[PDB]
């Protein structure tokens, strides 16, 4: 799970090059900052993105 | 040399299905019986799964068999899948 | 083994939750087989008009409940019961009333909606 500063309704992550896991899960993502207006999961790649 | 063997294995299933058949009688009419001891440890003891129970032995394995079990769902279970990568 | 219906514990619970690839999610009625061990559960699913077929291979149903019952085990959520006649339990307890399925982050507790857009 990648460092995060804020938590809640609004969140803002950071990511490193390397892929990250979750239960069930992994996804690959670029080093970057995110942020989103919904609690909803993030991470940085073209998918996310759209 | 290996029939020796196999009809030893051939024995010993024989017998445990002799002693699965006398807990079937012991649960329709009792009872005290051979595998009274490990089913009565097993209902008062916290351990949802056999395996770390019986510790993989088969005697005791087969006592508690036709009893329900944490491993028997395997919706519980959670393949680890691997989302597409790009476009 | 064959699942059998119990009704210990029957007065303490409020509703039912649904169990699916180990996390729990909300149940819906287009749904149609379901592992149960409840017999209120048909009441609560022909009130609203659902039939199902019983089978080992379909999501499992957890009821909640204001009593702590059972013993946590690492893996399982909610708690787990074991009957007098040998046959398991799932309950999900809970201390304040407005909790419907709440999961893990490193940090603190959320709850959600949907597991797959969830943190998590």
């Amino acid at each position: 799970f990648p460092n995060t500063y804020l938590e809640g309704s609004v969140r803002v992550v950071t990511t490193f090059d390397s892929e990250y896991c979750r239960h069930g899960t992994c996804e690959r993502s670029e080093a970057g900052v995110c942020v989103s207006t919904s609690g909803r999961w993030v991470l940085n790649n073209d998918y996310y993105r759209s | 040399i290996i029939i020796w063997f196999l009809l030893l294995s051939v024995c010993l299933g024989s017998l445990i299905y002799s002693t699965a058949a006398l807990g079937v009688l012991m649960s329709n009419l009792g009872m005290p019986s051979y595998c009274t001891g490990y089913r009565e440890g097993y209902l008062n003891s916290t351990n949802v799964t056999i395996a770390t129970y019986c510790t993989g032995s088969i005697p005791c394995s087969v006592c508690l068999s036709g009893l329900d079990s944490l491993d028997t769902y395997p919706s519980l279970e959670t393949i680890q899948i691997t989302i597409s990568s790009f476009k | 083994h064959v699942m059998s219906k119990h009704t210990d514990f029957s007065s303490e619970i409020i509703g039912y939750k649904a169990i699916d690839g180990g996390v729990t999610r909300d149940i819906a009625s287009t749904d149609t087989c379901f592992a149960n061990k409840h017999a209120d559960f048909d009441t609560w699913f022909s009130q609203r008009g659902g039939s199902y077929t019983n089978d080992k291979a379909c999501p499992l149903i957890a009821a909640v409940i204001t009593r702590e019952v059972g013993f946590v085990v690492p893996g399982l959520p909610g708690t787990i019961l074991r009957t007098t006649n040998g046959d398991f339990l799932h309950f999900l307890p809970r201390v304040f009333s407005a909790v419907g399925n709440i999961c893990y982050t490193p940090s603190k507790l959320i709850e959600y909606t949907d597991f797959a857009t969830s943190a998590c």
